[PDB]
RNA sequence: GGGAACUUUAAGGAUACUGCCAGUGACAAACUGGAGGAAGGCGGGGACGACGUCAAGUCAUCAUGGCCCUUACGGCCAGGGCUACACACGUGCUACAAUGGUCGGUACAAAGGGUUGCUACACAGCGAUGUGAUGCUAAUCUCAAAAAGCCGAUCGUAGUCCGGAUUGGAGUCUGCAACUCGACUCCAUGAAGUCGGAAUCGCUAGUAAUCGCGGAUCAGAAUGCCGCGGUGAAUACGUUCCCG
């Protein structure tokens, strides 16, 4: 009864994406189920800045930043599996947390 | 308000003044900083020099005004009219 | 048997139709326990009204989000759609109704320098 | 009817009667109507003398008008005396609780004084 | 901001890490119900005789480029004219222009 | 505008007696975005002027209307026919509000059945517009 | 237990192109109407602001030529002030009530925040809150009660069961510390105000109007600002004059 967590957390969804298809295709070539990927709500983080250095309260930049989410669950999971997923390089910008 | 539970606020510095007063009986004025200092009833019958911002105005403590801050005997506006 | 989805304002409605003596079903409550006002009722009702076929069909009706307006007319849009699968003939007659269109209005986002959407700040050149 | 020198109105309802008592609001005549047992929709003109008594009898706990604005004065006239920021106050006929007065202190200033 | 008032910043910050310690120790047994009143009264008493600087609410967030001390943006840790420079100039990760 | 023009916007027939009349009323009565108050102001008024006397509540009130109902602008001219019923449906919401009773609903119906009559602040004010009209 | 249907979540695609029909235009560009279609001629909204103008704004974000101070125009500290108050103006909030106030019962959102944090539940308190305790690093637990709405009762046009200013008396919490000068709670009080001159402002549709919810700053301190949804109008004949 031992089943993999992979949560990937990151500030752009193609690299997500292509994280997560990286890790399932490795998954399925290793010879094991998996679930997934499934696409978490996105949070959204909104700034006001002012652009003038002194007086235009109506003069500012609306700026936001997106937090992308994605599970990914490994069932029957091999041998070679595990050993597979942690030989997986690391690609910057993409946060990745693992659960046993 | 400060909070029941908590008792009443006085610096430290000057409640070892007036203690030292009442134990002894010196009349001479205690010269204070401390607005935010409430009363507490030792202070009855002694003068207090409170900063007001420039001088220092005295107070002479009686029963009546136990329970406010040292402050609000010393306004620190001045205002004749227009 | 058939299935129907509707939306309006941010509500939607998934509608269950089938052959029946005219029971009707609003998220385990009847149609009066859940509308309170006439016309929401009414509303609900225009399809089938329409269609004579008050009694011939029974309705099961789950719906979330929006308010009491949008939770109506995404019933009205279901039931419509439902309608259309269980018969393709019955088309023309709705769409001349107006029941097949979704209405696309939408709150429109405040923006930067307005109280509103629209609405501005009082002005004085004096 | 008359409730502590006070001739409330007869054709209102019993709590909304006794708050034209000065000291009396809607909390306290409900307050005084459940210990006398007395529903609060029963109009003044529709009570008994006995009633009336006990209603008297029970408002005579609460200090309602002549000792209620004589102990509002000496409470006023005390910071005035002592000279207290609230005292000044008081004096200028100011705000007292630290509102702005660079603007909007009408209620405390009465009306405009033109220049 | 004056290199006074930066020091200033900085040395507040260092008399607050200093003092942590002992300050959440003193609330903690003030807080206490089974210690004797005595006990946090002189507790009280200390928490009080501690020097001003070590309350973190005399703590005042300042640009982490120029100091400035109005519109900080904790999640950055910059005040509005060094985030909107670099934000267009492309160096803060994940932020882009807001538009719905 | 200047260059366009703007279809006209059309409103749905009421859900209950299916008359556009009736919505417009409804939509003259309402006040900001309250529709289920409106709605059972006018209704109120529908349902106790076919008790006091028995008409069709439709028909009784378009005959209101149309008594109601004035042909002159203001220099003279005459009015289009939507105006007619944008100036009665004012006129009738205007001064149905200053007679006295319990309910608004009941102003309303009160207004209508003296409309009816030839009695009424609505038809004094087109009796005006009429003087007016002959003045020029 | 179970199912992968539906809602949704979120990546990638499809669709709309005057494509089809009719009439006009000039026999062009174009323009009007109809079918189908979720949508029809630019479907709605955002971002994006040419050459230039005003010695416009900012030496107090920052950088920088030049000038000036150097036991002081530099640096440290405690207390006070930026919160003053005969007055005038700008931008707002709340009202003047019955399309309403109060009480009882009962429905329907979206978006956003949470580990120095948000807190289920229980007990105590009229209440602000306090204590114990539980889940949550969150599509998992929580802020959280949406409010206007619907049903019933009552008030009966009164400065009122409207309004909620001001003042008296008690408290809670944050904080080393609420006097000057915090927010909130309870009792008492109950001001002006009866729809507002000349003049003037916003808005063409999910808009105006009205109702509630969240966040940035932040120990605490929004009627401001930036967002979110609920209910949901009226009127555009036309360019004669007002302005640009």
């Amino acid at each position: 009864n031992q089943r993999i967590r992979i949560r990937l957390k990151s500030f752009d969804h193609r690299l997500i994406d292509q994280s997560a298809q990286e890790i399932v295709e490795t998954a399925k070539r290793t010879g094991a189920q998996v679930c997934g990927p499934i696409p978490m709500p996105t949070r959204i983080e909104r700034f006001n800045v002012l652009t003038s250095p002194h007086v235009n309260k109506d003069a500012r930049d609306q700026y936001e930043i997106r937090t992308y989410k994605r599970l990914i669950d490994i069932v029957q999971p091999t041998d070679k599996t595990v050993d597979a997923l942690m030989k997986l390089d690391l690609a910057a910008g993409v946060d990745v947390q693992i659960a046993l | 308000p400060r909070s029941l539970k908590k008792g009443p606020f006085v610096d430290a510095h000057l409640f070892a003044k007036v203690e030292a007063a009442v134990a002894s009986n010196s009349r001479k004025p205690i010269k204070t900083w401390s607005r935010r200092s409430m009363i507490l009833p030792d202070f009855v019958g002694l003068t207090i020099s409170v900063h007001n911002g420039r001088n220092h105005v005295p107070v002479i403590v009686t029963e009546h005004m136990v329970g406010h801050k040292l402050g609000e005997f010393a306004p620190t506006r001045t205002y004749r009219g227009h | 048997t058939n299935y129907g989805t509707g939306r309006r304002k941010t509500a939607t409605a998934r509608v269950f139709l089938s052959a029946g003596t005219g029971k009707l079903v609003i998220n385990n409550r009847t149609l009066e326990q859940y509308f309170g006002r006439e016309t929401a009722r009414m509303v609900v009702r225009q399809p089938l009204e329409l269609l004579e076929a008050t009694e011939k069909y029974d309705l099961y009706i789950t719906v979330k989000g929006g308010g009491i307006g949008g939770q109506a007319g995404a019933i009205r849009h279901g039931i419509t759609r439902a309608l259309i699968a269980a018969d393709e003939t019955l088309k023309p007659v709705l769409r001349q109704a107006g029941f097949v269109t979704r209405d696309a209005r939408e709150v429109e986002r405040k923006k930067l320098g307005l109280r509103k959407a629209r609405k501005r700040p009082q002005f004085s050149k004096r | 009817a008359r409730i502590a020198g006070v001739n409330i109105p007869d054709n209102k309802h019993a709590v909304i009667s006794l708050t034209y008592i000065f000291g009396i609001g809607r909390h306290t005549a409900k307050n005084i109507l459940a210990a006398v047992g007395i529903t609060e929709t029963t109009k003044i003109r529709e009570l008994d003398d006995a009633q009336l008594d006990a209603i008297r009898a029970e408002v005579a706990k609460v200090p309602t008008e002549g000792d209620l604005r004589r102990e509002i004065s000496m409470n006023i006239k005390r910071l005035m005396d002592l000279g207290c920021y609230r005292g000044l106050r008081h004096r200028r006929s100011l705000p007292v609780r630290g509102q702005r007065t660079k603007t909007n202190a009408r209620t405390r200033k009465g009306p405009r004084k033109p220049i | 901001a004056k290199k006074g008032m930066i020091n200033r910043e900085l040395k507040r910050e260092k008399t607050v890490a200093k003092y942590a310690a002992k300050r959440a120790e003193l609330k903690a047994t003030i807080a206490n119900v089974n210690a004797s009143d005595e006990e946090r009264f002189e507790a009280m008493l200390k928490l009080q005789a501690l020097p001003r600087n070590a309350s973190p609410v005399r703590l005042r967030n300042r640009c982490g480029l120029t100091g400035r001390p109005h519109g900080y943006f904790r999640k950055f840790g910059l005040s509005r004219n060094k985030l909107r420079d670099t934000v267009m100039q492309g160096d803060v990760p994940g932020v882009v222009k807001a538009s719905w | 505008p200047r260059r366009r023009v703007v279809a006209a916007r059309e409103i749905l027939p009421d859900p209950k007696f299916s008359s556009q009349t009736i919505a417009k009323f409804m939509n003259h009565v309402m006040q900001d975005g309250k529709k289920s108050i409106a709605e059972s102001i006018v209704y109120g008024a529908l349902e106790r002027v076919q008790e006091k006397n028995k008409v069709d509540p439709v028909e009784f009130f378009e005959t209101t209307l149309e008594k109601v109902r004035p042909m002159v602008e203001v220099v003279p001219m005459e009015v289009r026919p939507s105006r007619r019923t944008a100036l009665a449906m004012r006129w009738l919401v205007d001064a149905a509000a200053k007679r006295s009773e319990k309910t608004m609903a009941l102003r309303l119906a009160g207004e209508l059945l003296d409309a009816a009559e030839g009695k009424g602040a609505a038809i004094k004010k087109r009796e005006d517009v009429h003087r007016m009209a002959e003045a020029n």
